[PDB]
Order: structure tokens, then C-alpha cells, then sequence
């Protein structure tokens, strides 16, 4: 939420919510109906916006689908469906936060750990998220495109 | 077993449902009808055109073409209306069209090639996908062709063509059909594991 | 839909009053060099499935992962309709130099086709660069005058390399 | 827009095939009607004006009344005579205009379509609009096969009139 | 496509129990008053090819941007179009106070008239303000008593006012 | 939904034509249907609860073997007799919505449309509904034209039933 | 041929059902409008020579010019005169054959389906209609309901008309 | 048989309208073709046999693999050539009748709607017939606009056939 | 559905040879009067509605039992309907008499008009009287020339009489 660390950076100095602040904690809520009919078409279409844009992360990466690859053969590339369904439902809780805070709390700090123990590299997964922008904006609208992808680019630079 | 009835839909404004007070000129669908009582060669050019109507331009191989209904339709065994629906109910159409689609897309596209119109709604898609799933295709297509639209508009004897693209004063009319409902969209496209991406740039 | 003549006429009918003289000398400049626009237009039309044939037949020399297995192009059945959708470009293209006017180009073909190619998953790189190279041979094989008068098709070359490059744009 | 170059595309097209002799023969045929046909519609072009007065004056000659009743469709008052001046300058304009496109299109398309109900809405005699073209194609003064084609026009006018 | 009494029913379906007497009284005044309702549609019926023309009338004086070349009513088949326009949309008001609800007229008219005037051009606003003062022009000619006993007719001008704003904020 | 004022804009819809004075002979003849129906209505609603009892008891006289016979189709239990006086007042109440709305439409579109397959998959005799309507169509207590009119639609229900 | 009873047998027929009270509130209300609409039927039966006269004569007073003009079309001549009052007679018999109908459909088959092309054809202005049916309407001397749906009846020719 | 008047009748039938001025220029355009194409066609009779033999003589050249294999396709015996050189005056004859039509009409009713089944079931290459016609373009030995569209009907035989 | 020279090219197709040399020059002869029938065609089109009406005219002045209440032309329907069928006998006259063959005028009326009228009771005595008349009326103004160039329509008024007693006939 854009509650909650709003608390936190507050928390630090000591000191009660400014009211520069508190116009931003008050027209969240009255956007909060404008940002949950977006998270619904990213709910609605989830299976859509995975599995033509897992071909165009082996379109410009077929490195994967090669044999002795870490995501090979019908079963592997599924986990690539098994995985970044995740970040498919993550972007859709940073969007109804207001902020990157389920973001941080899931899938972020230890992906240096998890995929070098999975044996991935992360940027291979990462071009793929950045192709995954350029076909989540066709849904959106032209007001919309900007403030649902602004919660996609705290995702690429995390994982770079 | 009661008949369900087809669930009801909402109607839309089209050009299609208004008077037309209109002089005929150039942009107006060429009607093809055998109550002229064609020659050999108007003959070919009617089931041209009704292939062209259902399969699309690209659908017109040698290995598609339905010579036992074409011999029926030139004895006057059967009306173009059952022409019609022969093509619409031929192996080559399902396999293509029907096989490629959902029971929803392909309600739109039988509604867009028979009726000669666009769908008014997403519900009007949803009322045909009904009739596929209990009568099959066949049963759907049999009760387009015996719907009050379809006989008012090009009885027994004339090849469906789209009603009023174009507006009289207009040189840039709607989409045509073809265009506009290609055979399968992305959905089945991405089945396929086709196109998209299919080269690896450079080596540097 | 539209001819040079009613392209005029709806232009002078927005306009509200009568066609200019100025318009008169070009459309007569125009009747007169329309049977010139014409012998390019019969010498391109005659010579239409040769010109299909080697477009695709350098297209696809030119790019052979359309042959290859996996391709958009590599079934029989789609390699058919693929030379289908290539001449039915040209006709297209051989109707709007006929009228002497892009409208009727655009209106069977240009608004549809680029979603078409999209949804279906067809490159529209390859089929653009097919309509450039069958383009550029149309108007190799229409500019050699071998059996007929001595004349000037510049602007006409002009007029046809531009509907080739308005095709060859809207496909993309 | 029924034009002779439109419809052989829409033949072509319709059939499914390249052009042929057929349209070409259409084309010298479209060529040599022009070529005395946007001369005469220059001439027609010059001579307008005084072809639209005569024309009304001819139309309250023979119809009296329209001048004498009160009626916002009679044109008794001025503002009659502004609107009903003005689509005789219509009609002339949209007989130039299908003599340069070459066929009965542009009057087809721009007049006949709604002219019925446009007639029987607004309670206007089309016996009017068919005397002013009968005075239109007596007076327009050219000569020859332009004159020919030119009162074929105005007559397809009086004949989808009424 | 709702009657008076579909839509009780609907309601009473919907909360699933019988109908309530309160709506009983309502549906039987509704019952009294369903006649005055349609004497006043009648009044209305009969007079309609006038309203819609002196709607024109009045709207052609008002704004002659549309009669003016170039205009969206300008041309003859344009302008016949547009008086059939007005024409359906008096008549689906006429349906409407005839079974005593927008439902008709919500069905038949208003989800997609808006987009079709967006995609033709059409300006909403004129066709809006034509629906206006043919509404203003509908029930000034129903109000007034020339033969027919007197009563009151207030809730129907509402109704009626109230189907004819309904209609113009659709068209937007 | 078969009610007369709709079908009668659909017929003038479909015809593409304006009201006519047919419609308002249809109009005057429902006002005076409703006339007496909407209080007729009224008294069906008060003496339901008791009707719906009496319904279930008759079914149960006539038929005793469904209180007896072990089965989930059959009242035997006490969940069947719930569900089942229940489906009484269901079709109690769409023959009240079908004397307020003037036509068979309510019932057509809540009860008839799918009763067939629904006694098909569930084992349901429609014979019960049979009794139980016929029942109620004795033990009414209405009078006159209210309760003829009453009848006709309980007699539908019969006939759509059986 | 849009008469009450015959469209409710259409609707009954096109549903493919059998009738319902729909169609028995259409009949009652049919009864209704036909006790008075036969004899206000034979009250214009019997004022009808005089209502035509009067109003061929109110035609020729609105509009001086038809009596005046040669020409076929016009009532300059007798014959004219002839057909002309025939045809007002044929308007106010076909206003009748509705009366009795109790609908538009007797007018609509008789009269209506063809009469713009008609007018269309013999330069017959319309308006000359409209002028006899609103003096007919003015001058039929009814009183009450029959009067104003015998007014319905002639305001429906009307709006056909123009 | 797709004629230019042929097909400009089917134009106005399917427009359900009378001809125009289309039409007739359609007709001026076609006398002027068929004022040379009439005596192109009495040339091509006159130089038919010697063409015909050049045609097959040419054949023969290019293709010689089909005078020496034995097969019944093939020209190898003389059955082979007689039956050759009839299909060969065959297509010429054709030529000439299009020439004679002013369209593409004969040949596609005549030739071309059924020869890529017949080339398919009987094994005959269309390239022969291809270089037959190349020849026969190169030598018929017309000049000029007569020429021309000779050339433009055995062109498109060559694009009918491959 | 055949011209004069497809005429002549399906005669010649049958016999299996070529064009005859007398055919030619008859066919020679048939395109420098072409534009002859050409100009009687035009000046019997341009008028076509004082054809029909005039012809309607004098057959409702002669028989005036079908204007008669009962008769089969008497309601306002009926009688637009008639206009149009005698309309519709005078085009494809004119087609016929355009393309130079009958075969077009048989086929597109004349088989199936017969069994049309006996079904409807439509009497074929009328309408046969009336294309005779229409068909009189038709040369009859076809042969005045006025403003015209001389020429002979006199082989033309032998074809056009043809022609519309080939109707009348086929009629009944
Ligand atoms: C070859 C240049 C390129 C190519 C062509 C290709 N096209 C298709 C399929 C379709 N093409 C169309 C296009 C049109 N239809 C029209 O009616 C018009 C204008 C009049 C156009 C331009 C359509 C509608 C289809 C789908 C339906 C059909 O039968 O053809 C294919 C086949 C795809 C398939 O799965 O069948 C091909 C191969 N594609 C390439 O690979 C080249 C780049
Ligand atoms: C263009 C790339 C080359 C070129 C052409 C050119 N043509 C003409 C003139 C004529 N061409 C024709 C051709 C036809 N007329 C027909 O009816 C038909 C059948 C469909 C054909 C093939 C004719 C007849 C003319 C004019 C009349 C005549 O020749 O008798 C010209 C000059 C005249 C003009 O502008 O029309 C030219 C230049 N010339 C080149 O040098 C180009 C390479
Ligand atoms: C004088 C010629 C006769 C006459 C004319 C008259 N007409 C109107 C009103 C309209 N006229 C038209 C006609 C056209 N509009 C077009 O766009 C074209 C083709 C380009 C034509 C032929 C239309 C649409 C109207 C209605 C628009 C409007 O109301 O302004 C009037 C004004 C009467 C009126 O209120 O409706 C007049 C006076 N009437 C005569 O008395 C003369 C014999
Ligand atoms: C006059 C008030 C305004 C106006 C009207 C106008 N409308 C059109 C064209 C269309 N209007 C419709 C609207 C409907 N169709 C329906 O079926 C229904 C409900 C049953 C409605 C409300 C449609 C579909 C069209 C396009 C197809 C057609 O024939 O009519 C036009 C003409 C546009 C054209 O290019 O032909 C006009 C002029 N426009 C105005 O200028 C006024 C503001
Ligand atoms: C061949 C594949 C295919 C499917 C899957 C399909 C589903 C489908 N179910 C529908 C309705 C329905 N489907 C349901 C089912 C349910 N609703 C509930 O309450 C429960 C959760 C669930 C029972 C399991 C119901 C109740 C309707 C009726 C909605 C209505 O009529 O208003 C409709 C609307 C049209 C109609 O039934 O008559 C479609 C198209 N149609 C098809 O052609
Ligand atoms: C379908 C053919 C038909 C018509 C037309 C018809 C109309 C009609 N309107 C009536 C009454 C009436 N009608 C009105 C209407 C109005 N008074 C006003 O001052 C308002 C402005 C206006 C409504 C807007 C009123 C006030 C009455 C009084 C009687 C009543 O309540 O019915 C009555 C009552 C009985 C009678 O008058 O004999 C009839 C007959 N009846 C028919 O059978
Ligand atoms: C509003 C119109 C309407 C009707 C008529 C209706 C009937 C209806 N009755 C049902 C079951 C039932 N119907 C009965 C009724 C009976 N069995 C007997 O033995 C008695 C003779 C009779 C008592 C009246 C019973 C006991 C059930 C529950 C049996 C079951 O599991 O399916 C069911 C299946 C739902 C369920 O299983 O609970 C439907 C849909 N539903 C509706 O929505
Ligand atoms: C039963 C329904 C019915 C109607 C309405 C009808 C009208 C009708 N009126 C006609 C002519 C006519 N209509 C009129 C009428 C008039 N002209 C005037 O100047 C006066 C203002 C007006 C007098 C009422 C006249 C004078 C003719 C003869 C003109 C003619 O040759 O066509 C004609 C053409 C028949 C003919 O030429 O004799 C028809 C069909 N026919 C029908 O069967
Ligand atoms: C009027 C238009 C028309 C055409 C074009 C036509 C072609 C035609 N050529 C045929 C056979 C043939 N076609 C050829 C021709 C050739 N083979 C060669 O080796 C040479 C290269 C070439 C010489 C021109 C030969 C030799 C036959 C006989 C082979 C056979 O049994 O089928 C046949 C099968 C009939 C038969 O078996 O005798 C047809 C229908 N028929 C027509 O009616
Ligand atoms: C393209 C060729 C073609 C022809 C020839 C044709 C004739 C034709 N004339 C018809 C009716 C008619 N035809 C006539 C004509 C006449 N009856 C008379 O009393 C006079 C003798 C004669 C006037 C010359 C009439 C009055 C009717 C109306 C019959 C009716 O509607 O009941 C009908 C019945 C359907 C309908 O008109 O709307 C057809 C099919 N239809 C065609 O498609
Ligand atoms: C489609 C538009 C169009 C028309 C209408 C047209 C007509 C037309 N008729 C012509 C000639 C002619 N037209 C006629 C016709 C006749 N003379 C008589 O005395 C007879 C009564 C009558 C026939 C029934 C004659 C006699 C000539 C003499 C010149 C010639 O043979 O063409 C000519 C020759 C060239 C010219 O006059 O400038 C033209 C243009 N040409 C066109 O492009």
C-alpha cells in the first residue's frame, strides 16, 4: 500500500503524516476504482498476455528452447508458464497497492539466489518481463499505458 | 424434448436496419440471383461468387471445390440458398474455418458471410455458440438460412453478398468481411507455434 | 471508390461551386494522356502471372525460412494462398492505375490487410518486400518499348511506383 | 458513383480477374466522350447564371401561383426565392458535374437518391423542378453531340423526377 | 423491452417474493391512468410527420452550417436520411409512452446511435437540439384541448419530457 | 414474455410502421382486463399460504407412494417437503405475475421453457403439478370473470404441462 | 391487411403456440371499439355524397389553379371533374372500410402501398388529398370516440400522404 | 461470354435501372474496336493453316523429347499430331473469335474454364501450348493496334494457362 | 443472353469451322449501322416514362373495366404494379434492341411472364394490347427526327417491331 510506507518513511524522522503528503494518501482512494477495472483486464486476459508473449521471449531468445538448456521440452518451458504467471499476478497486487511493496515483499532481493541456484539467467527472464510490457500496453489504454507500466519498470530494473 | 429457445440479445444501430434512399451506382454489391436464368458462363460466375462469399478468395483451390453440388445447383436440383448451405456445411469449411475457431468466432463469421452483416452484440455471439454446441454446425447453419432475415434479404435464389458497406456519400465504407474476420485469430495463432519470431539477428 | 473525374467533382462539390478552368486544363492534360496511362496498364496486366511468379520466386530465393519447415509460407496450402494474396495485390494495383486514383487500392485492400497479417501471424517484412520487388519489376517490364510508337510514361512510372509504395507501406 | 471507369473496376473486381480488351474498349470510348465533353462543360460553366434566372422566371411563369399563395414552401416571400434559386444552381451544377464525370453518378448520388421523400416531406411539386430542366434544356445553346448527351442528362432527370 | 407490469414482475422475481400490495394500488392507478397515458399518445401519433418537419424546420433555420455545402445534411440523400433519423427516434418515443417505459426506447435507440453518430460524423449536438425541440413541439401539441375533456395530465408531460431528455442525452 | 402491450410493439416494430388504432383497441381492452386482475391478484395473495398447504396435502392424498418410498425425488423426508411446497408457491406466484402482467409471458419464461428436461433429469412426475394446479384452480374462491380468467391460466399451466 | 384480430392470429401463428387471454383482452376490446364503430360507419354512409361534393369543392377553393390550367392532370375539364370527385369518394369509402375493419389495413392495401408512386407518375400533388381529407375530417359531423378514432382513421391517410 | 455489351446489359439488369450514357459510351468504344478488329480477324483467317503448321513445327523444336518417346500423350505417332495440330487450330480459332467478340468471352467459355483438369488427367504440359502461342504472337504479322490487343488476347491465354 | 456477334460465334462454334467470309461482311455491315440502332435506342429511352404513361393512358381510356372496382388493375397497389411490369416489358425491350438479339428479351421475360399471369389472373389480353400500343407509340416516336442527322431507322423499325411483337406475343 501507499499507506504503509508513506508510515514507514515517516516512521524514521519521527514525526506525524504531512499534509503534502496527505493529499497523495487522499486521491489514491478516490482513484482506487480507476486502478482495480485495470488490475481486472490483467485478471480477465492473464492467459492471453502469457502465452503469446512467452514466444516472443524465444523469439528473441531461443537460447532457452535449446536442448541442454534449463527450461527445455514440453515440461520445462510449462515452468516458464509455472513461473512467470507470478509476475503476471504480482504486477496486478503492485497496481491495486498503489505502490511496489508486493512486489518487494515476493520476488525481488533473492532472485540473485533463486535463479543461480536454478540456473537461469536472469536477464534471459528479463527480456522477457520488457516483451511482456510492449504487449501488456496494447490492452491498455493511452491514459493507462504510463501508470500500469510505471509499475512494470520497478520489475525490469530489479532484475537488472 | 422441449425446444430451447435462441436467448434473446439486444439489437444495435447498422446501415443495414434503416431505408436506403439511395440511386444505384458503382460501390453497390453486384447481385447475382439465377431467377434470370443464367447461361453456362453466368453459371460459373454465380458459384464464383458464392465461393468467394463463404470460403474467402485464398479458399478457392481446385482440391476445395464441390463438383457434385455445382452439377445439382446447374440442373436446378437445388436453390443457391441450398448451395449456400452445402458450401458452408462442406469437409473443407469445417476443417478450415470451423476446426480453427471457437463456437463464438465462428458464429460471427457464419452471421458476417450468410446474414451479410456484422453481429449487433458479444451476446448475439453467445446466443448462435448455444445452437452450435446442441445442433452441431450443420443445424446452426440450416437455421441462419431459415431465418426471416436471410429470406427477406436474398430468398432461395440469390448469393448473399455484405449488406450496404459503403454510405452514398462516402468514398471509405466499413471493413470487408474477409478482411475484418480473417480464418483464425491470435488465439489459434498462437497454437501454432507460427510466425512471430523465426531468426536470430546477427553474430557480432 | 473513387475515379480522377469524381475525385474532382467531390472536391468541387465541397467546395459548393462550379469546377475551376485551371482543374478543366489538367482533366483534359489528363484525357489526354489517359490511353498513355492505359498502354502501361495493358503491358503490365498481360505479363501479371510471370510477374507474380518471379517476385515470388525471388522472395523466396531471397528469404528461404519461408520454404523452410515451420515457416508462414511452407505448406502447400499456405504457399498457395500466399501467391493468392501476391496477386491479388497486383490487381488490385493494375485497377488503381486503371482509375488513375489510390481509393480503390485502399478500399480493398490497405486497412484490412495489415491487421490481417498481424492476426494470422504472417511477416508483412516479407510480403512488403515482395510487393517492392514485384513493383519494381512491373515497372521494368512496363517502361521497355519493344513493338511500340515512341511516347514519354514518366510521370506514369511515377504514378505506379507510388501505388506500389502505398502498397508496400500499408502492408508493413 | 456510376462512372464508366468506376463500374469496370467493380466488373473486374467482381469477377475476379485482370482487366481485358473489354475495359480497354470502355476506356477509348470514356476518352472520346470527354474530349468534347469538358469543353461543354466549361460552356455550360459560362452561361450559368443567366441559365438559372431564366429557368426560375420560367418556373413562375408557368406556375403563377407559387409567387401568389402565402406558403413557406411556395416562394412567395424573398427567402423562397433565395432557397429556390439556389437548388436550380443545384440542379445546373450537378448536370456540369455528370458531364464531366462521365456518367449519371454525381446527379444520382448527390439528387435522386432522397428527392422523393424530400419532395413529399416538404410538400414541393417536382412538376416545378421538371419545367425549369425542360427550360434548362432548351436554352443551355450548344450544339451537336455534346448538346445530344447533355439533354440525355436533363432528361434522366425529368425521367427519375417523375 | 419492459412493460409497466414486466418490470413489477421483474422486480418481484427478482426479490422473489409475490407482489406487494403498495404496488398493487400503484399498477392499479397505473391501470386508471394507462388510457390517459394513450389518448395523449394518440394526440401525439396523429400529428407526427408535422413535428418532425416543422423539427427540421425550425432546426435548418437554426443551423444552416448543415444545409450549406460541405455540411452533413447537405446532400439531398444525406437530408433524407436525416429526417428518417428523426423520424425513428419520434416513433421508439411514441413505443415507449405507449407501454410506459424507456426500456424500448433504451433498446431500440440509445447504446448504439451515440457510436454511429461518432463514426459518421454526425454532430450530436444538432440532432440533440432537434430532439429537444421536437419534444418541446410534442407536448406542446398534446396539451393543448380542442374537443377532448378536460383532466390532468401532469405526471404524463412529465413521462414525456422525461422519455424526450432520455433520448437527447443519449444522442449526446 | 408474451404481455399485450409488448407484443403489440413488437408487432408495430416489426412492421416498421407506427401505432395504429389497433393498438389502442388492444390498449382499452387490457386496462379493463387489469381492471379486475390487479385486485383479483390481491386476493390471491392473501389466501396463498393456505392455498399452497392444501395443494401439497391433495398431492400427497393422491399420490401416497411419495411419501413413502425412500428416494431424494420423492417427499419422504422432511427436506422434500421444503423444497417441495415450495415449487407449490413458485407456481402460485407465477399465476399471481401472471394475472398482474395481462399474459401467459411471466410463466412461459419462468416455469414452461424448461420443465420438460428438468422433470426428465430429476424423476419428477408432472402429474404431481397436474393435481396440485388443479387444486388450486377448484379451491381458488374467486368469482366471475377474475376467476374464469384464473382458470385459463391455471389450465395453461396444465396443458404446457401435460 | 392489419386488422386486430388477424394480427393477433399472427402472432399466435408465428410464436407456434395456441391463443392465450392476450388475444381475448384484444377481443374485448375489439368488441368495444365496433359497437360504435359500425354505426358511426353507417352515419358516414349516410353523409357521404354531400361530404364528397364538399370537399371537392373546398379542393377547388384552396387550390383556384387546378380549375383553371389545361391540362390532364387538372380538373379544368370535366372529366377530371369526374374522376377527380371519384377518387374523393374512393378516399372517404376506403375511410369507412377502416371504420368497419377496426384497423388501418383496409387503407394500407387500398390505398396507401401505391400512392406515392402514383402521384408520383400522373403529377398529382398530394397536398390536393390532404385538403379533402382535412375538410372531410372538419365536416363529418360525428361526435364523441367514434369521432376522434374516425379523425385517427383520416390523420393516418394524412400522415401517409405528406 | 463476357462481351463489353453483354456485360454492360448485365450491369444495368443488376442494377435494375435503364441504360445510361455509360452504356453508349461503352458503344462507341466497342465499334471503334471492332472497326479494326473485324479485319484482323478475316487477316488471321486468311494466315491460319501456314501458322498452325509453324506453331507445331515449333513445338516440335523446342520440345523434341515429345516426337521421339513412345506414349499416347505424346506426338510421337501420327494419331499424336493430328489430334496435336486440331488442338493447336483449336486455340487459334479461338484467338479469332475473341477477336471477332472484342472480349475474353469465347476463349474462357471455349478454352480456359476447364484446361488445368484436362492438362492434370491427361498429361499435357501447358507449356507446350505456351510456346505455341508465343509463336503465333510472334508471327501472325499484324501491325499495329490490331496488333496490339492480339497480342493482349494471346497474352492472356498465356496467363490462363500458366 | 448473347449479342449479334456472339450469335454469330456460337452459330460458328456448332458448325466447328471458322467465320465465314458472308458473315463478316454481314457483320461489317451490322457494326456501321450499330450506332445506327444506337440512335433510335437512345432517342426510345430518353422517353421512356411518357411511353409507359401515355400507353396506360389509352389502355385505361379503352378498357375500363380494369380501372373498375373488381377489376384486376383497380387498387392503388395493383395499378403501380401494372406501371411496373409494363416499365420493366419496355426496358428489356431496350436491351434487346441495344445488344441487337432477342435472346436477351426471352430471357428475361417471356418464359415465365405467361405462366405469371395466368396465376395471378392477371388477363394476358391487356397487357398484350398495351405493349402493342406502347410498341406503335414507341417507332412512332422513334422515327421523327428532330435536330438529328439524317439516317434510315427504317431497318431498325422492322427490328423494334420485331422485337415488341415477339412480347405481345409471348404474353398472351
Ligand atoms: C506471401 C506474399 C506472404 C504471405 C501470404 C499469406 N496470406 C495468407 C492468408 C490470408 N491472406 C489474406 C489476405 C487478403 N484477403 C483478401 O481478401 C485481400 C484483399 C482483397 C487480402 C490482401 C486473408 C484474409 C488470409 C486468411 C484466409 C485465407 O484463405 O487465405 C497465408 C496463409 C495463412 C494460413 O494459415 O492459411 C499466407 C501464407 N504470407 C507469407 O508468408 C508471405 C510473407
Ligand atoms: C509507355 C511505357 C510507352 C509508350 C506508350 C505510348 N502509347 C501511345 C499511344 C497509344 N497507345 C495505344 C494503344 C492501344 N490503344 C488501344 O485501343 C489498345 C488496345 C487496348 C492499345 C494497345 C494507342 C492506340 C495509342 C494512341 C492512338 C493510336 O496509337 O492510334 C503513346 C503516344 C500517344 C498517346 O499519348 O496516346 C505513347 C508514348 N511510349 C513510350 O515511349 C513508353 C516506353
Ligand atoms: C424554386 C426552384 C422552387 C422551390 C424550391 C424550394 N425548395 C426548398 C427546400 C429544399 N430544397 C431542397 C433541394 C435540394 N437540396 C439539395 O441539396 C439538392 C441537390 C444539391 C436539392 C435539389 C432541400 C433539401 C430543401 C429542404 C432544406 C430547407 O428547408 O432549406 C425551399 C424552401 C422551402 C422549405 O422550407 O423547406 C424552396 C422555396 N419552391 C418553389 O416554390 C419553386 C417552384
Ligand atoms: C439529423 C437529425 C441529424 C443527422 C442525421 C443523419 N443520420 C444519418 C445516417 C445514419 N443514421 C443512422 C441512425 C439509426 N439507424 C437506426 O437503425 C436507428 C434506430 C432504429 C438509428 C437512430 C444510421 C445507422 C446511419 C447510417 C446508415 C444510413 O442509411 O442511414 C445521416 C447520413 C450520413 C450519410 O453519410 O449517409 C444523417 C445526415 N445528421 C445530421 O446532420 C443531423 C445532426
Ligand atoms: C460447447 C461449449 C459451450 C459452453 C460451455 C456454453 C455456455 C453457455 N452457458 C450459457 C448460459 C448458462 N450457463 C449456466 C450455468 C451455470 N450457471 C450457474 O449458475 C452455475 C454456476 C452454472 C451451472 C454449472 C446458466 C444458469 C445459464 C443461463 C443464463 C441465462 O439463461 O440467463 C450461455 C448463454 C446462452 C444459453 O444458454 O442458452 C452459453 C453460451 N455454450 C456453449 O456452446
Ligand atoms: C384508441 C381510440 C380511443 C381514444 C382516442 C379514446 C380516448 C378517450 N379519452 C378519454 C378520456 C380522457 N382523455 C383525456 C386526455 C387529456 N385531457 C387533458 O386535458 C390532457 C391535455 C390530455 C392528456 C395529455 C382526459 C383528461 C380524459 C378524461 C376521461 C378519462 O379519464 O378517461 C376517453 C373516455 C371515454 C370517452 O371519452 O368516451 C376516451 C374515449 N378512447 C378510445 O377508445
Ligand atoms: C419458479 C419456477 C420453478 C420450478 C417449478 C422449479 C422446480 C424444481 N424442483 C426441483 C426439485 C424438487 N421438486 C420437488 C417436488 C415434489 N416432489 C414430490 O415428491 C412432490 C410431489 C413435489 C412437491 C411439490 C422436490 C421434492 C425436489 C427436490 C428433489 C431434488 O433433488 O432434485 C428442482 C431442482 C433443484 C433442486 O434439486 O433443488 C427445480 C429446478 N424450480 C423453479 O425455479
Ligand atoms: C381506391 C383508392 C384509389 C385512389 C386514390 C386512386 C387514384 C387515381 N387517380 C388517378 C387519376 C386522377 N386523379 C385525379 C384527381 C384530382 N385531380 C385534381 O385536379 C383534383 C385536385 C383531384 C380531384 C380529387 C384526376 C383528375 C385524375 C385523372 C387524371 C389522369 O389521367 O391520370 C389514377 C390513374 C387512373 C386514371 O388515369 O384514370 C389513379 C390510380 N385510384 C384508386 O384506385
Ligand atoms: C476448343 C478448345 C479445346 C482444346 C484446347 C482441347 C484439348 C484436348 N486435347 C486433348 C488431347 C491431346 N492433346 C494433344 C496435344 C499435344 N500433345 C503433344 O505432344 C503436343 C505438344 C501437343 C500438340 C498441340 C494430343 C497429342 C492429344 C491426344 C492425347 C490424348 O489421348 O488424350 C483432349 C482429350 C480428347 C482426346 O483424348 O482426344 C482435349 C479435350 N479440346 C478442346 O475442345
Ligand atoms: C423481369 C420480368 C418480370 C415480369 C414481367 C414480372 C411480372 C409480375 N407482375 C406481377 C403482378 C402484376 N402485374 C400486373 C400488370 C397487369 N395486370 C393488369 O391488370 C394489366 C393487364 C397489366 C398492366 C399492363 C398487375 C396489376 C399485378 C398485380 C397483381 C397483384 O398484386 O395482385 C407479379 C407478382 C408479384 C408482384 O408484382 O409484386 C410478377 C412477378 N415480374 C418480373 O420480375
Ligand atoms: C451515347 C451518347 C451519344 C449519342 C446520343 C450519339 C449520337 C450520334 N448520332 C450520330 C449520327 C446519326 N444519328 C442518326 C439517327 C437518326 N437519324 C434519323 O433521321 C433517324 C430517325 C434516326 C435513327 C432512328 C443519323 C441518321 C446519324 C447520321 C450520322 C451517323 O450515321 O452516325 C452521331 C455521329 C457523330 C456526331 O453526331 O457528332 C452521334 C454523335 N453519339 C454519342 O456519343
Amino acid at each position: 500500500s501507499i499507506v504503509t510506507k508513506s508510515i514507514v518513511n515517516a516512521d524514521a524522522e519521527a514525526r506525524y503524516l504531512s499534509p503534502g503528503e496527505l493529499d497523495r494518501i487522499k486521491s489514491f482512494v478516490t482513484s482506487g476504482e480507476r486502478r482495480v477495472r485495470i488490475a481486472e483486464t490483467m485478471t480477465g486476459a492473464r492467459e492471453r498476455i502469457i502465452k503469446e508473449a512467452g514466444n516472443q521471449l524465444f523469439q528473441k531468445r531461443p537460447d532457452v528452447v535449446s536442448p541442454g538448456g534449463n527450461a527445455y521440452g514440453e515440461e520445462m518451458t510449462a515452468t516458464c508458464l509455472r513461473d512467470l504467471d507470478y509476475y503476471l499476478r504480482l504486477i496486478t497486487y503492485g497496481i491495486v497497492a498503489g505502490d511496489v511493496t508486493p512486489i518487494e515483499e515476493i520476488g525481488v532481493v533473492g532472485v540473485r539466489e533463486m535463479y543461480k541456484s536454478l540456473g537461469t539467467p536472469i536477464e534471459a527472464v528479463a527480456e522477457g518481463v520488457r516483451a511482456m510490457k510492449s504487449v501488456a500496453t496494447s490492452l491498455l489504454s493511452g491514459e493507462d499505458a504510463a501508470e500500469a507500466g510505471a509499475y512494470f519498470d520497478y520489475l525490469i530494473g530489479a532484475m537488472s | 424434448m422441449v425446444p430451447l429457445p435462441l436467448l434473446s440479445y439486444t439489437t444495435t444501430s447498422f446501415n443495414t436496419r434503416v431505408a436506403g434512399y439511395e440511386v444505384p451506382g458503382d460501390e453497390q454489391p453486384q447481385i447475382y440471383t439465377a431467377e434470370n436464368m443464367p447461361s453456362g458462363s453466368e453459371w460459373d460466375t454465380l458459384i464464383w461468387a458464392a465461393y468467394r462469399q463463404i470460403f474467402s478468395e485464398h479458399q478457392m483451390l481446385k482440391s476445395n471445390r464441390q463438383t457434385f453440388l455445382e452439377s445439382q445447383l446447374k440442373f436446378g436440383q437445388i436453390t443457391v440458398r441450398d448451395f449456400i448451405g452445402g458450401l458452408a456445411t462442406s469437409a473443407p469449411f469445417l476443417e478450415r474455418n470451423y476446426q480453427t475457431n471457437s463456437n463464438y468466432r465462428f458464429a460471427e463469421m457464419c452471421v458476417q458471410r450468410i446474414l451479410g452483416r456484422d453481429v449487433y452484440n458479444e451476446r448475439e455471439k453467445i446466443a448462435w455458440s448455444i445452437v452450435i454446441a446442441n445442433k452441431g454446425p450443420k443445424g446452426f447453419i440450416e437455421e441462419l438460412l431459415n431465418s426471416d432475415e436471410y429470406l427477406d434479404n436474398f430468398g432461395y435464389d440469390t448469393v448473399p453478398y455484405q449488406r450496404r458497406r459503403v454510405l452514398p456519400q462516402r468514398n471509405v465504407g466499413e471493413t470487408p468481411f474477409n478482411l475484418k474476420t480473417p480464418r483464425y485469430n491470435e488465439y489459434h495463432r498462437t497454437q501454432l507455434g507460427f510466425p512471430q519470431v523465426i531468426w536470430q539477428t546477427s553474430v557480432r | 471508390m473513387f475515379d480522377a473525374f469524381t475525385k474532382v467533382v467531390s472536391q468541387a462539390d465541397t467546395r459548393g461551386e462550379m469546377l475551376s478552368t485551371a482543374q478543366i486544363d489538367a482533366l483534359s492534360q489528363m484525357v489526354a494522356e489517359s490511353n498513355k496511362r492505359l498502354d502501361s496498364v495493358n503491358r503490365i496486366t498481360s505479363n501479371a502471372s510471370t510477374i507474380v511468379s518471379n517476385a515470388a520466386r525471388s522472395l523466396f530465393a531471397e528469404q528461404p525460412q519461408l520454404i523452410a519447415p515451420g515457416g508462414n509460407a511452407y505448406t502447400s496450402r499456405r504457399m498457395a494462398a500466399c501467391l493468392r494474396d501476391m496477386e491479388i495485390i497486383l490487381r488490385y494495383v493494375t485497377y488503381a492505375v486503371f482509375a488513375g486514383d489510390a481509393s480503390v487500392l485502399e478500399d480493398r485492400c490497405l486497412n484490412g490487410l495489415r491487421e490481417t497479417y498481424l492476426a494470422l501471424g504472417t511477416p508483412g517484412s516479407s510480403v512488403a518486400v515482395g510487393v517492392g520487388k514485384m513493383k519494381e519489376a512491373a515497372l521494368a517490364i512496363v517502361n521497355d518499348p519493344a513493338g511500340i510508337t515512341p511516347g514519354d510514361c514518366s510521370a506514369l512510372a511515377s504514378e505506379i511506383a507510388g501505388y506500389f509504395d502505398r502498397a508496400a507501406a500499408a502492408v508493413s | 458513383m456510376k462512372t464508366p471507369l468506376t463500374e469496370a473496376v467493380s466488373i473486374a473486381d467482381s469477377q475476379g480477374r485482370f482487366l481485358s480488351s473489354t475495359e480497354i474498349q470502355v476506356a477509348f470510348g470514356r476518352f472520346r466522350q470527354a474530349k468534347a465533353g469538358l469543353e461543354a462543360a466549361k460552356a455550360l460553366t459560362s452561361k450559368a447564371d443567366s441559365l438559372i434566372s431564366g429557368a426560375a422566371q420560367a418556373v413562375y411563369n408557368k406556375f403563377p401561383y407559387t409567387t401568389q399563395m402565402q406558403g413557406p414552401n411556395y416562394a412567395a416571400d424573398q427567402r423562397g426565392k433565395d432557397k429556390c434559386a439556389r437548388d436550380i444552381g443545384y440542379y445546373l451544377r450537378m448536370v456540369t458535374y455528370c458531364l464531366i464525370a462521365g456518367g449519371t453518378g454525381p446527379m444520382d448520388e448527390y439528387l435522386i437518391a432522397g428527392i422523393d421523400e424530400i419532395n413529399r416531406t416538404f410538400e414541393l411539386s417536382p412538376s416545378w423542378y421538371i419545367e425549369a430542366l425542360k427550360y434548362i434544356k432548351a436554352n443551355h445553346g450548344l450544339s451537336g453531340d455534346a448538346a445530344v448527351e447533355a439533354n440525355s442528362y436533363l432528361d434522366y432527370a425529368i425521367n427519375a423526377l417523375s
